[PDB]
């Protein structure tokens, strides 16, 4: 581990693209507490690194963003926010400043940034709605989360409507309300009952959610609906894996019997 | 050290025995490859190549795919090569400003071609991993003083004349069309005309200009009242 | 402002130079013990010559009887010694004792009695023989007393001379490791002198004889009268020290200036340098405080600070003559007055004591003092830069090849004192001994007058150093005994140093007086001075004058020829003459394969002017051709057009990289240019195509073809017109229009924020190629005409850089700027008057340059448009802004700026910090080599040997054909071939190879080569090396990436390092038909 400023400088000469020792040096000046040398150091780094190193550029962007969140003020946040959105991809800078807001615990200001990125970039992007739903359901605000899903439904195209109701149902099954996830899932199969990948993520999410009677009735609904041979044996064998992981031999025999009368057609 | 055959990112190393030197105390040339995914129409069925050998060209990949099909007996036929700025000269289009470093992209004909050369290079990775002596020999189209005097050679006057004349003709056609398009009374849909001037010929340049871009304090009675205040 | 900065700086120097009261108290306690000792010394009476002979024969102390010894047949007087009057003399006595590195001295006068004086003791060595037996008896009795009180354990006593006066020997006591003053580093001197007013001044005058055999002996009169009147000076300086307050700081400032220049208070008439130091400075500034006006005005006042006193006294020594026009007169015990009659000797005269002060200074010492006074007056009146350390902190007197412009080693195998009459061509007789008492003085003055009359106007100033002069001899010796130098005399050899007028450095004939009927006295001395070499020639216009014609030679100058002839004629037939240093330098400069190249001088420009003549013929033709746009200007911008090409331009020599000199061809303004950069370059190509067609259709004797220019990145259609004119020359016309700067600014505007510095480098390369190059060319050609020696200096410096393999990555205009720095600003040195002195001054400057703190600001002008205050401070603000944006210098190292270019980046951009540190390290290693070892042929050969070490690999390559004759250097290709492909065949690729591999491995490797194969390809000119350094970036091992831009090898499944052997085999397969040897580390 290097400790002296001259050795630090000679290693910055020796490796101009080593962003890891760049953040080691910025960490050193944070332990010695010089924010002026911090901003001039970020300026010197952005002057000296290459232009085709966009990942390192984004890294020093979020580096100056972290320093101005922990030790800077809101006007400097606005200035570096504007310059970063001018240089690099503004939606990415929106999400990084969002994440730093999450790890710095400013709920109301992070929420204002959610509104901002949703009004500017909500016509074509979906990950901002994903992150807004995650924040709001960690805040446990279900009806406003559903109205954010409605804003996505009115502001996105149709395939993006499908993606946003799918992701909201997944995060509902993960940490949100399971019955709300079930309701949006049955509504989605009411809009489109053919989508085999959608049925697949639905049955994977119920077999991770561990609700036995719904596993049963959904699988019987898969029996009633049209399924091809490869996807049929896929759902059948994954149901076998679920039933052998939990241990019900009567259901094992039931699935083998229904599989025999399925292949005898 | 001979079993380093696949990186965690997913890159396959392709070593090469180089032609040895007469005064050297064989050797290894480490080539990497991974298939590339893109929604671009002219960037379908393409292979990302990392650390290409020196001055490797269409002929180099032709000899390489010939050796590959002769060894592993698959059907794979390459089409073209992309991103050959092996030096770093054609990076920035100054022409377009006015009006994948060290990598290459290899084009194939179909999915059969790409999957056959893919399993061929996979078997080549296992070939180096188990028996690193049964590999290919990468060769250069090794330049001599004939290619050096090509690098120091005068230019063909007839080729120069033809290139100059055709470029001037196409440039004049494009310039005349853009000039007429600017000064052809560009009326909007909602009745609005547009203000151009005499001697302008680029609506691009109009957009670029856009992108580049009496207090009489003693007059009133209240102001002279404050003037009296400031005397006091 | 000048007051503030100079006051703070003199405060810094005075706190640096100030001594300590501990040293003061130690030395005064020691001299108090010496006081007690001298009062315990007992007195004695009249005794005879044989009696003191037996005395100092049975005793160990030997009396220092000077030449000639006293003889009892001719001495009718005897001896005595009574209580001497003791006093302390020195800077400490003036309360100005300062720290000196090698040591300092406080002298003590022991004053001889009037009752011991006889009234005719001043005649014929009597008083000085009395002084010698006086000091010998005092040494014996002080020896008894030191053996008594046990101070013999660490005190060492020797005989010496008062300021190198061989007629006046003194004593010197020193302490080695309670009365020990070894920490003080002092050495006390014991002087035997006379009281005030002890002999007749009117019979003691410089024109009054005191040696009878009528010529006088003014320096001996000065010695006896100064040893009489030592203490009147001391009370007068004590009075003036009471009168003015800043005297001590003024005199330490003067003393440090004198010792930094190299002078001293020693004797200079023995073939030495000095005569002016602390004591002379104090007496002179006291006289100038007394007055110094033309009608006895005062020049210096009591209320003046040391800055004002120094500026005044140096203004006086610069403006007023004291040797050939006038003299100064003052009274010590009422006012000073300058009078207008030169006495052909330094003349500051006191009538209250009837003394001339500066008789220790010779004419050459006064001349060099005049030139130094002028230089420092110029640096004082300089208001732009900071001249303070420039004046006071650079001892130039270290290297004689950097202090003087021509050094000459001459050996004189004399023999013996009676062998003088056979070993000399002059005569040292009785009256010669009277005028020039010591043989060293006589021979030195003979060499000065002979060499001065021989050279005439080819020298500004002269200096004769006597190498081997020991001014120290023990007590047991009568004088300084030696056997060095082929004789028994106190010198090894003679170093003749010349400050040379560079314009008349190489005039072929040495013009004398005209021819009348009667042989004039001047032509008589001419004829008896030249003998066989003289003649009478009728010139081109018809004058009939005497002149001795010489012949020019490249390897050696006419100064060497003429001083060889003069010393071997009018001095002796046995002396040996040498300057093999400058002989080898002129040998190391290349010699073009042309008729009469050997006898051609080094200042000849006839090849360049022939090139210019052919260019002007082509210029007329292309100017009167007929084009759709008429031609506006044609500007030659080539290195030959500024006389900084390395190989001189030989006709039809088409393998030198500077064969094609660049000309700019600019048409008139036109509104119908295209506005798209590629089509713009294509339109310029169209104009060049029409030009080529018209040339081949009208003036068929000219030949022509078309090449590309890839030096500008991303502008790939730049086509240049190669024209071969039948006097054997090549010009590549490139076209400059009124739209290039506009399109480049528009491109750098429309480029996004990542690629902006790349287009900054692009536009900067464009500027340095096209626009500021013309300004650079005309400026350097003009100031080269004013400074002839700039072209051989820059040629030698480019040769040095090419053999050290830095030229491939350092551009030629930066080479020319860093070469021309000492010619533009030679402060505090002189303007260079030799290839040797110029090149070594460049090396010393580039070694002492600290570019991390110091920027280079130049004003390329003729000698006395200069950069005024506002422009200077603006350039310095640009520099400090660049250093705030880059403090360490990973991106720029040399900030060079001139009037044509106040930017500071334009020529030194894109320079590897390894290359810059390697250049500074090479300069430091070179100057340390010249510090430890004497300058000679082996040292300069080691200077020109290439390094080949510190490189991680070297690649030795040869060409199938030696290229020395084709490059145009004799140890010749007559005509152009019928095939331009065969031109490319005889061409050489190695620079394009190393450039393309630099472009390939720009991320990881640094590869350098030799550019000039015609000089550096061995004796045949067919070899070239490729040295290669690995970056620490890939010396370390790193994570696998996608844009790593190197040929690698993984050490595991994640981390990789570089593939050295694969790089080596890539280069080997590239140069398969050319690479021979390859060494690795």
């Amino acid at each position: 581990a290097p400790e002296s400023v001259a050795d630090f400088e000679r290693l910055l000469i020796g490796n101009p693209n080593s962003s890891v020792v760049w953040m080691n040096y910025m960490a050193f000046q944070l332990q010695l507490s010089e924010i002026e040398k911090a901003r001039e150091l970020a300026e010197r780094a952005l002057k000296t690194i290459n232009f085709r190193e966009e990942a390192e550029k984004l890294n020093i962007w979020i580096a100056m963003l972290n320093l101005e969140n922990t030790f800077g003020t809101e006007e400097t946040l606005e200035e570096v926010f504007s310059r970063a959105c001018q240089y690099m991809d503004s939606y990415t800078i929106h999400t990084k400043l969002l994440g730093i807001y999450e790890i710095s615990e400013k709920f109301d200001k992070a929420a204002e940034l959610f509104k901002a990125t949703a009004k500017k970039f909500g016509g074509e992007k979906v990950s901002i709605w994903v992150s807004w739903g995650d924040f709001l359901i960690s805040h446990n605000e279900e009806q406003e989360a559903r109205t954010i899903l409605g804003n996505a439904l009115k502001a996105l195209p149709k395939r993006n409507h499908i993606e946003v109701v799918r992701k909201f149902a997944q995060l509902e099954f993960a940490k949100g309300d399971p019955e709300r996830g079930r309701s949006l899932f049955e509504g989605l199969v009411a809009d489109a009952p053919k989508r085999i990948d959608l049925w697949n993520v639905y049955v994977d999410q119920e077999v991770k959610a561990k609700d036995k009677k719904k596993v049963e009735d959904l699988f019987e609904r898969i029996i009633t609906k049209k399924i091809t041979r490869k996807q049929a044996k896929f759902f059948f064998n994954k149901w076998l894996q679920f039933e052998e992981s939990e241990g019900d031999e009567k259901t094992i025999e039931y699935v083998k019997a229904k599989a025999t009368e399925y292949v005898a057609s | 050290i001979e079993d380093i055959s696949a990186m965690k990112n997913g890159f396959i190393v392709v070593p090469f025995k180089l032609p040895d030197h007469k005064a050297l105390p064989a050797s290894l040339h480490f080539m990497f490859a991974k298939r590339h995914q893109s929604s671009n129409s002219n960037e379908s069925d393409c292979l990302f190549l990392v650390n290409l050998p020196l001055l490797s060209n269409i002929e180099h990949m032709k000899k390489f795919v010939g050796q590959l099909c002769g060894k592993y007996d698959t059907v794979s036929h390459v089409e073209e090569l992309l991103y050959n700025d092996e030096f770093g000269l054609h990076e920035v289009d100054l022409s377009a400003l006015t009006s994948p470093r060290n990598t290459a992209l290899l084009k194939f004909v179909d999915a059969a071609s790409i999957n056959n050369c893919w399993n061929a290079l996979k078997k080549y990775s296992n070939l180096h991993a188990k028996h690193p002596n049964e590999l290919f020999e990468w060769t250069y189209t090794t330049p001599s003083f004939t290619t050096f005097v090509n690098f120091y050679k005068p230019l063909d006057i007839d080729y120069l004349k033809e290139d100059i004349h055709t470029h001037m003709a196409i440039f004049e056609q494009r310039e005349a069309q853009a000039q007429e398009d600017v000064q052809s009374s560009i009326v909007d849909e909602d009745g609005f005309t547009l203000v151009v001037g005499k001697n302008t010929k680029s609506l691009n340049s109009i957009r670029k200009k856009i992108l580049n871009k009496k207090a009489k304090k003693d007059f009133y009675r209240f102001q002279v009242r404050e003037r009296k205040k400031q005397e006091i | 402002f000048k007051s503030n900065i100079f006051k703070l700086q003199i405060d810094e120097l005075l706190e640096q130079v100030k001594l300590k009261q501990k040293h003061v108290l130690k030395v005064e306690k020691f001299l108090h013990k010496l006081y007690d000792i001298l009062q315990e010394i007992p007195d004695w009476e009249e005794k005879s010559l044989a009696e003191v002979d037996s005395f100092f024969k049975n005793k160990i102390v030997s009396v220092p009887f000077v030449d000639p010894k006293p003889i009892p047949q001719n001495t009718n007087y005897k001896f005595n010694y009574k209580k001497p009057d003791i006093s302390l003399i020195g800077s400490f006595a003036l309360k100005a004792g300062i720290y000196q590195p090698n040591g300092s001295s406080i002298d003590t006068l022991l004053t001889m009695p009037k009752e011991l004086f006889e009234k005719k003791d001043f005649l014929n060595f009597r008083c000085l023989h009395k002084r010698s037996v006086y000091l010998a008896y005092l040494t014996h009795h002080l020896l008894i007393l030191l053996k008594k009180d046990k101070l013999d354990s660490f005190l060492q006593l020797e005989y010496s001379y008062f300021d190198n006066d061989p007629l006046l020997p003194i004593l010197r006591i020193s302490c080695s490791k309670d009365y020990n003053f070894y920490k003080t580093r002092f050495s006390i001197n014991l002087l035997i002198g006379f009281p005030y007013k002890v002999f007749e001044p009117k019979k003691l005058l410089p024109n009054r004889n005191c040696i009878r055999i009528l010529p006088a002996t003014p320096l001996y009169n000065f010695s006896v009268l100064s040893s009489s009147t030592h203490e009147n000076y001391l009370k007068y300086l004590y009075k003036t020290k009471k009168q003015t307050e800043s005297f001590v700081e003024a005199t330490v400032l003067g003393r440090l200036w004198l010792q930094q220049r190299g002078f001293s208070s020693n004797m200079s008439h023995s073939g030495s340098l000095g005569g002016f130091g602390t004591f002379e400075f104090t007496i002179l500034m006291a006289a100038l405080l007394n007055g110094g006006g033309i009608n006895s005005n005062k020049i210096l006042l009591h209320g003046f600070s040391s800055y004002q006193l120094f500026k005044g006294v140096i203004k006086y020594l610069a403006t007023m003559d004291l040797c050939h026009d006038g003299h100064l007169q003052f009274h010590s015990n009422p006012a000073s007055k300058y009078i207008d009659e030169g006495f052909q000797t330094p003349t500051l005269f006191d009538k209250s004591t009837k003394v001339n002060i500066l008789t220790k200074m010779t004419v050459s010492s006064y001349q060099i003092l005049k030139e130094y006074a002028g230089e420092t007056l110029r640096m004082l009146n300089n208001v732009v830069q900071d001249q303070f350390s420039n004046i006071f902190l650079t001892n130039i007197s270290r290297f004689d090849n950097l202090k003087y412009d021509l050094c000459y080693d001459v050996q004189l195998p004399l023999g013996k004192y009676n062998n003088l009459e056979t070993s000399l061509a002059a005569t040292f007789g009785s009256m010669e001994r009277v005028k020039f008492i010591t043989l060293e003085n006589f021979l030195a003055h003979k060499i000065t007058n002979v060499a001065r009359y021989a050279l005439g106007d080819r020298i500004k100033y002269i200096q004769i150093e006597m190498v081997g002069q020991k001014s120290d001899f023990p007590i047991t010796k009568r004088k300084v005994y030696s056997n060095t130098g082929g004789n028994h005399f106190n010198f090894d050899f003679v170093r003749v140093k010349l400050i040379v007028n560079p314009s008349e450095c190489d005039k072929l004939v040495t013009k004398g007086p005209a021819h009348s009927e009667t042989m004039s006295t001047e032509a008589a001395v001419f004829k008896n001075f030249w003998g066989i070499k003289s003649s009478l020639r009728r010139f081109k216009d018809g004058s009939i004058t005497h002149c001795c014609v010489w012949s020019t030679s490249s390897s050696e100058p006419i100064i060497s020829s003429i001083v060889n002839f003069a010393l071997q004629k009018h001095v002796s037939k046995k002396a040996q003459i040498s300057n093999e240093t400058i002989k080898k330098f002129h040998n190391f400069l290349p010699l073009p394969n042309l008729p009469s190249s050997a006898k051609t001088s080094v200042l000849n420009l006839s090849s360049f002017f022939n090139l210019k003549k052919s260019f002007d013929d082509l210029y007329k033709i292309i100017f009167q051709m007929k084009l759709p746009l008429s031609v506006k200007s044609i500007l030659p911008v080539g290195s030959a057009f500024r006389y900084t090409s390395l190989c001189q331009p030989v006709p039809f020599a088409y393998s030198d990289p500077d064969f094609f000199q660049d000309v700019i061809l600019e048409f008139e303004t036109s509104p119908k240019w295209p506005d798209e950069i590629t089509s713009l370059e294509k339109a310029k190509t169209a104009f060049l195509l029409k030009i080529q067609e018209e040339l081949s259709a009208n003036s068929s004797t000219y030949r022509s073809f078309f090449s590309r220019d890839e030096s500008i990145p991303y502008n790939l259609e730049i086509v240049t017109l190669n024209i071969l004119t039948p006097e054997g020359y090549g010009f590549k016309f490139r076209v400059l229009t009124e739209r290039d700067e506009i399109l480049y600014l528009r491109a750098i505007a429309n480029a996004r924020n990542e690629l902006k510095p790349e287009l900054e480098a692009t536009f900067l390369k464009f500027t340095a190629k096209y626009l500021a190059s013309v300004r650079h060319t005309r400026t350097l050609e003009n100031i080269s005409h004013s400074y002839q020696f700039y072209s051989p200096v820059v040629r030698l410096f480019k040769r040095w850089l090419d053999t050290h393999l830095l030229l491939g990555h350092i551009t030629d205009e930066l080479a020319e700027l860093i070469a021309i720095k000492p010619f533009v600003d030679p402060a505090p040195y002189f303007i260079p008057g030799s290839l040797e002195n110029g090149f070594l001054k460049v090396l010393k400057f580039i070694s002492q340059w600290n570019w991390k703190d110091d920027p280079l600001i130049l004003d390329l002008v003729k000698p006395e448009e200069r950069l005024t205050l506002a422009q200077y401070k603006g350039i310095q603000m640009n520099f400090t802004n660049l250093r705030n944006s880059d403090p360490n210098g990973t991106h720029l190292q040399f900030f060079v700026a001139s009037k044509n270019d106040p930017s500071g980046i334009l020529y030194s951009s894109g320079i590897p910090l390894p290359i810059a540190t390697r250049l500074t390290a090479l300069a430091k290693v070179a100057v340390n080599l010249l510090q430890t070892h004497g300058l000679n042929q082996q040292t300069i050969n080691l200077l020109f040997t290439p390094g080949l070490k510190d490189y991680d690999f070297v690649v030795d390559l040869r060409t199938p054909i030696g290229l020395k004759s084709s490059c145009g250097i004799l140890s010749a290709p007559s005509n152009f071939p019928e095939n331009l492909n065969d031109l490319s065949e005889k061409m050489d690729p190695t620079y394009q190879l190393v450039k393309y591999l630099n472009l390939k491995y720009k991320n990881s490797l640094i590869l350098s080569s030799r550019k000039y194969i015609g000089v550096n390809g061995g004796e045949k000119g067919d070899k070239n090396v490729i040295t290669g350094l690995i970056k620490p970036l890939f010396k370390g091992a790193h994570k696998f990436r996608v844009n790593l831009d190197c040929n690698v090898k993984p050490v595991d499944d994640e981390n990789v390092i570089l593939n050295k052997e694969a790089i080596f085999h890539e280069i080997a397969a590239f140069g398969n038909d050319m690479v021979i040897n390859f060494e690795t580390d």
